[PDB]
């Protein structure tokens, strides 16, 4: 089981992101201070990987140096990282076929789609699928599953179905409907062909999707026969079931612990929330993995790092965060919410369920009631905006503003509202 | 000094580091044996002939490592104490390079006014020392500790965890004729496996047990004639932290209705560190096993720590390898193997 | 307060004894002990007062000479004969013509019963868990094809959708607002019901004003549909239908399952 | 009668002042038994909810339909047998789990009422002025009780406040929920929780269905909360004529706690809540149930799994035994808020002679 190699899946699913994505890309971009693919590469590194495949499409350049800038350029460590090129904008399964022309792997490889933060220990699930493996030779993948967050009510975006089995674990199906937004279908189709070979049928609906992949020397072999697929989860594994080649099956897996793959702008507030509280064990801040960040847990829920400054008189809330060299006056009524490292504060900032990037300043006076500033994106004075508000990269927000719901912010210097350079739904200003 | 030439020169630096940080490390003494051959391994391979320096090199890397995990010690506390080995060492050897008496071990008014070897040998002497005494200081303690315990006596034990609590009680229990009844707290969020570990050894061994909810204590309090800690840090003032979950309380129950507080201590594990306040040395603890389901989190708020930290107000005794001592008093003890300069790395 | 209704009809469905003219479906020695023997113990173990067995239009008086002689009884049976009745029905016809004797909640056990479960627990399942309909599904025969499918959870333990194999579209079909509350819904493939049924207090309300139920089945515990639309008037706790999962052998009587029966019994 | 004794766990050598088991599974009940009896008993045998104040009344509505339910006989009089039956049904609900002395009283004024009535009187007539009576009686001794408590709290409580409790006490909860939504104010409220129990955690939902930011809290752990905390209730259930709190769980813990750090504790109670009776620690007389409540790992209630726990007889003696309730203490609660509106513990039966 020794000597691992790995194919990650960075740049999928931009544009689904909205605001943001112009200079600086998605994967990139941090959760609570820090960056995303950071927890991929310690789980992969928790692996034991020794070959590092990496996709760079749309912003590349700057990925590429974040990588390089990262300590896995140094020899130190297993692992080495190689970069991929492909076109602006694609799918993955131009990829798996360059991958395939390529041709390196000689055994089980893993492929992660998406932007997965996951505590589980996997060595476990490595030797269980070797155990597998071994029991018969027709055999692909293994896909991993969770109970979800109580009940789907509030996770409207992803309805993800599945039909498995209990004796040897096994899947076939997969459906997606939206319903409370806008009420239309109310049908689905099942497989009828075989059935009293498995006997025992376990259907679940609430589950979370990871999108993770342990993979045999079979896949790429298999994406050259039929050149027809597009992605893996929507057809291909489907296909593969569906008579496709005689007597090949695949895993199913069941874990209870927190790991969630993001896709939208509320699913990520929910993680963040998630993440503030103390769900995640082999994830918190105080732990500091990086060796640069200097975060320590403290009493009502707030999150600090080494040297904050404020001024005097206050009131405080819980599930917060407060980086390195904030620099704040008087005020801050603070309830649910990160701000980076670096935030100059002239006075006062009613918080009620907020969000605040790297490297932010704001000037006088602000009510504000659950909303997300990116980068960079300066704030003036007299802000005032409503639900799920998103700002985008380097937004001057000068005098005097007012906005509701929905209204989403460029990055820009294309397509949306609420303009980077000067004033923003008070004046038409850039390109 | 950074990590550029710690890396190809020493080999399991950067597994020690993980082992650290995301915890794939079990025990303080394990910890400390890591750090041990950690100091092996730089030692043998690597050459210096100059001293001050890698005494500095040292220091720099014990303060690393110290940084990276705020509330771990013991690989803290070795380091330290091999330093303090090399300290006396390389003193005793300047006199001898170059070629007054004390009215105690350690005079005080010298820290304002003005004051090739087979060195290596003796270094790699030092860690062989410092090995043994690490595994054997319980047949140290054994005869220090069947000093103080009676017959018809109850006896409370929350956090029973270590290897050498369990030792300690075992010896105790040998003797069974000395009549004690074990009163065992779960310990609400990490400590309820361990402690019916505990009580499945008691019971092999035939102890009484009698397993105890937390909140039943001042219940049983007045019923209880001494009590017996495991720690995991000792400390300046007086006081300890211990390996997690319902002390604080105990303790403060203790100190109403005054009952005797045993703690068996290694000075290894003591800390020279003083503890000035709650908002930094308490480690807290996670949600993940209080409450399946994450919707009822929006408007609640679940507060939850790990390992708690103890005011000297309330124990009495460390039962070391050495001897039984004062809480208000163990700071002597620490430094006849520490220093003050040796603190703020 | 305490009551209970034995369904009674004709031997419709099986094969190779029925058809003669003086013996009855209640009255059935198959495996030395009766057919009706199990039921009145089972009763008798239920601590149930007042029980009364509905009857068809076919034996009338057999029933009764059953329930007197030969048999432990020592309770006020009766037996008695409604007059709609057509087959075409099996019980729902009876249920609805039997209603203003019912005072307080009633429970529906036919008079061809196997069984071997531990009895009690259904029954105070039923009472507890603020539940308003109960039923039973039990494994298929162990012992050395197109068959039936049912709902089913696991934590609470609740049942949706309970269609067959007989009279439906070829592929398997799931509503929407049938999912998007009760997120979790399991369907399995070996499970065999009993036909074993518990009613509380507010039922007695529907079968006189609009009647839709076919043996016993139809409008019953699917109607528990608040969704989509809401248009039937519900009668005041939301309309709830509930199952349990047990393991000894014992179950229902429709098929060539007789001679397994007989099989069975001496062990 | 039924079923009694042949039950497991020993007898224990610590701590045996009353006896631990009972019916909980029907099989072979008489047939004159009142089912609301029956389901209350099944009820209170695995109960979540109720603690003290709310099963008082549940008795009393009990007894109210049976009343209701019940007639002259042509042979045996009014007052002929009812008081067997009572005495019957006592006895039973002693048997199922022991009770509290607010029911005490209820069945004292119970009987005050039998032998008030002459039997001579129309029977019709009778009943329908003594279920009048009884409902009166429920919203002076306790409604009007409540209403009186809610408004005591209100001129003590001051603009802006933090209050931490501990239980499920109905008064409380109702107070909280007045303060939130009724006349309005900022509350930050603690609640506090043991292993067996989720009183506190039902509490915190009921209150978070309300709209409250809440502060969900266990044992290892209450000083990290406090080192802030202003204002604290504690699980009122019996008050004796000495000074002290018969009440639930470790909350003589953080009276404790409270004494040492700055302020003093408080309890709301009902002018019939008080004894007469007296005692003085945690070993007088104790509450029990079963040491089953512990051996599955948390989370949930209902669960059933496989790992280790499930030892009682089976390894080489392992005692599991624990408390439901204990003694608060006496210098500490300063605080008293009755029918009779003001006074402190110290004057422990100032209210008792004057009823």
């Amino acid at each position: 089981e020794d000597r691992l190699q790995a194919v990650v899946l960075t740049d999928s699913y931009e544009t689904r992101f909205m605001p943001l994505t112009a200079v600086k890309p998605r994967c990139l971009l941090p959760l609570a201070n820090v960056p995303l693919i950071e927890y991929t590469l310690e789980f992969l590194a928790k692996a034991g990987v020794h070959e590092v495949f990496l996709i760079c499409s749309s912003h590349a350049n700057q990925i590429n140096d974040y990588i390089e800038n990262s300590k896995w350029n140094l020899p130190w460590s297993p692992f080495k990282i190689t970069t991929i090129m492909s076109p602006e904008a694609r799918c993955t399964g131009d990829v798996m076929r360059d991958l395939d022309n390529r041709g390196i792997i000689t055994g089980d490889f893993i492929l992660v789609s998406g932007d997965v933060l996951t505590n589980i220990d996997f060595s476990k699930m490595l030797e269980f699928h070797k155990k597998m493996h071994l029991q018969d030779k027709d055999h692909i993948s293994t896909m991993c599953l969770s109970k979800a967050s109580t009940y789907p009510k509030t996770r409207t975006i992803e309805p993800a179905a599945f039909v498995l089995d209990k004796s040897t674990s096994r899947c076939i199906y997969y459906q997606d409907l939206p319903l409370p937004s806008s009420r239309e279908k109310t049908s689905i189709q099942i497989d009828p062909e075989l059935l009293d070979n498995v006997d025992e049928f376990v259907i679940r609906n609430d589950l979370i999707d990871c999108r993770i992949d342990i993979c045999t020397s079979h896949v790429p072999l298999i994406f050259q026969e039929n050149f027809d697929y597009q992605s893996l989860r929507t057809d291909f594994v489907k296909g593969v079931i569906s008579s496709d080649i005689l007597g090949k099956h695949i895993y199913a897996y069941l874990t209870d612990e927190y790991a969630v793959r993001v896709e939208s702008w509320q699913t990520y507030d929910t993680i963040s929330q998630d993440f503030l509280g103390r769900w995640c064990y082999p994830l918190v801040l105080d732990s500091n993995i990086q060796d640069d960040q200097t975060y320590s847990y403290e009493s009502r829920h707030i999150y600090k790092e080494k040297d904050v400054v404020l001024a005097q008189s206050c009131k405080i809330g819980k599930c917060t965060a407060i980086g390195s060299g904030t620099k704040i006056g008087e005020g801050t009524k603070i309830e649910n919410s990160v701000i980076g490292r670096n935030c100059q504060i002239g006075e006062n900032i009613r918080i009620k369920n907020s969000f605040i990037w790297d490297d932010c300043i704001i000037g006088n006076n602000s009510i504000i009631d659950h909303s997300l500033i990116a980068s960079n994106a300066t704030l003036g004075s007299n802000v005032r905006l409503n639900d799920g508000c998103i700002i985008g990269f380097n937004v001057k927000i000068d005098d005097n503003m007012d906005l509701d719901r929905n209204t989403k912010i460029s990055a820009s210097p294309q397509d949306l509202d609420d303009q980077t350079l000067a004033v923003s739904i008070v004046g038409d200003k850039g390109v | 000094h950074p990590n550029a030439a710690t890396s190809d020169v020493n080999v399991t630096i950067d597994t020690f580091v993980a082992k650290l940080k995301r915890r794939q490390v079990q025990g303080s003494y394990a910890i400390a044996l890591e750090t041990l051959q950690l100091l092996m391994r730089f030692i043998s391979a690597a050459r210096w002939n100059h001293v001050n320096d890698l005494i500095e090199q040292i220091r720099d890397l014990g303060n690393s490592l110290e940084k990276a995990h705020p509330t771990a010690f013991s690989c803290g506390n070795v380091i330290r104490r091999i330093l303090a080995v090399l300290r006396d060492e390389v003193e005793e050897d300047t006199m001898s390079t170059t070629v007054v008496a004390e009215p105690l071990i350690s005079s005080m008014f010298n820290l304002l006014q003005k004051p090739k070897t087979d060195y290596r040998q003796v270094a790699i002497q030092g860690i062989k020392d410092l090995i043994d005494e690490i595994k054997n200081i319980d047949e140290g303690i054994q005869q220090i500790a069947i000093d103080l315990i009676h017959d018809h006596e109850i006896l409370l034990t929350p956090t029973p965890d270590s290897k050498t609590v369990l030792k300690f009680l075992i010896t105790a229990r040998e003797r069974s004729n000395r009549t004690f009844t074990v009163l065992v707290t779960e310990g609400f969020p990490n400590n309820t496996k361990n402690a019916h570990e505990f009580a499945k050894k008691l019971a092999q061994h035939n102890i009484e047990t009698l397993v105890v909810p937390d909140s039943a204590v001042f219940a049983l309090m007045s019923r209880v004639g001494k009590v017996i800690i495991g720690t995991k840090a000792v400390f300046v003032n007086g006081g300890t932290i211990s390996s997690n979950s319902g002390v604080s309380s105990v303790c403060e129950c203790a100190r109403e209705f005054r009952t005797p507080v045993f703690a068996v201590a290694g000075l290894y594990k003591l800390s020279p560190l003083y503890p000035f306040d709650v908002e930094k040395f308490v480690e807290f603890g996670g949600s993940q096993r209080i409450l399946p389901r994450m919707d009822p989190r929006k408007r609640l708020d679940t507060v939850n720590q790990i390992t708690d930290y103890v005011p000297p107000e309330n124990i009495d005794i460390y039962i070391t390898n050495v001897g039984g001592f004062n809480p208000s008093f163990i700071y002597r003890i620490a430094w006849d193997n520490y220093k003050q300069i040796d603190v703020h790395l | 307060s305490i009551q209970a209704f034995v369904f009674c009809g004709k031997g419709s469905n099986l094969a190779p004894m029925q058809h003669s003219t003086r013996l009855p479906k209640a009255l059935l020695p198959i495996g030395n002990r009766p057919m009706i023997e199990y039921v009145l113990d089972w009763c008798d173990q239920a601590d149930f007062k007042e029980i009364s067995v509905v009857a068809p239009v076919d034996e009338i008086e057999l029933i009764e000479s059953g329930l007197t002689s030969f048999l432990n009884s020592n309770h006020s049976h009766h037996l008695q004969d409604p007059k709609k009745i057509n087959f075409i029905s099996t019980g729902e016809s009876l249920q609805k013509e039997l209603l203003p004797r019912i005072n307080g909640d009633f429970v529906i056990l036919p008079c061809d019963f196997v069984t071997d479960i531990p009895p009690q627990v259904l029954v105070d399942q039923f009472r507890n868990r603020d539940d308003n309909n109960l039923a039973m599904t039990i494994y298929y025969k162990n012992s050395l094809k197109q068959q039936q499918f049912f709902t089913v959870y696991s934590e609470i333990l609740l049942d949706v959708y309970s269609q067959r194999d007989v009279t439906k579209t070829k592929y398997l079909q799931i509503r929407s607002h049938l999912l998007w509350n009760y997120p979790n819904l399991t369907v399995s493939t070996k499970l065999l019901n009993s036909f074993i049924y518990f009613c509380s207090f507010e039922l007695c309300q529907l079968l006189k004003l609009g009647p839709q139920s076919m043996s016993r089945q139809a409008s019953f515990k699917d109607p528990f549909t608040g969704n989509q639309q809401q248009q039937n008037p519900p009668t005041t706790i939301f309309i709830l239908p509930n199952e349990t999962l047990f393991i000894r052998a014992n179950n229902l009587n429709a098929y060539m399952d007789a001679n397994r029966f007989v099989l069975k019994i001496k062990s | 009668p039924g079923i009694s004794s042949v039950i497991p766990t020993v007898l224990e050598q610590s701590f045996d002042n009353s006896s631990l088991i009972s019916v909980k599974e029907l099989l072979l009940n008489k047939d004159l038994i009142h089912p609301s009896i029956l389901l209350l008993t099944s009820h209170l045998a695995h109960y979540k909810i109720v603690g003290s104040i709310p099963r008082c009344i549940a008795m009393l509505e009990v007894f109210q339909i049976v009343i209701k339910d019940y007639q002259t006989p042509k042979g045996t009089t009014l007052s002929r047998n009812l008081t067997s039956y009572l005495s019957h049904q006592i006895d039973l609900l002693k048997k199922a789990r022991p009770l509290s002395v607010t029911m005490g009283n209820a069945i004292r004024w119970l009987k005050q009422e039998i032998s008030l009535i002459d039997p001579s009187t129309p029977d019709k007539a009778a009943k329908k002025d003594l279920c009048e009576k009884i409902g009166q009686f429920a919203k002076e001794k306790i409604e009007l009780a409540d209403q009186l408590i809610i408004d005591n709290a209100s001129t003590q409580i001051e603009e802006s406040t933090t209050i931490v409790t501990y239980g499920s006490s109905k008064v409380l909860t109702e107070l909280l929920l007045h303060n939130a939504i009724s006349l309005k104010k900022n509350i930050k409220v603690i609640v506090v929780d043991s292993r067996p129990l989720f009183e506190g955690r039902k509490m915190a939902e009921t209150l978070r269905n309300a709209g409250v930011n809440v502060m969900y809290a266990l044992i290892t752990s209450l000083d990290t909360i406090f080192n802030d905390v202003d204002y604290v209730f504690l699980g009122a259930h019996s008050i004796l004529s000495n000074g002290f709190l018969y009440s639930r769980a470790g909350t003589a813990m953080l009276a404790m706690s409270a004494k040492r750090r700055n302020i003093p504790v408080l309890v709301c109670c009902e002018s019939l809540k008080f004894s007469q009776r007296v005692q003085l620690d945690s070993v007088t007389f104790n509450e029990l149930a079963d040491p089953n409540d512990l051996v599955n790992i948390d989370y949930e209630n209902p669960v059933e799994r496989r790992g280790n726990k499930g030892a009682l007889l089976n390894q080489f003696i392992k005692e599991r035994k624990f408390e439901k309730k204990k003694l608060a203490m006496e210098n500490k609660p300063k605080g008293n808020k009755i029918g009779g509106k003001k006074g402190s513990e110290g004057e422990s039966k100032d209210a008792s002679n004057e009823e």
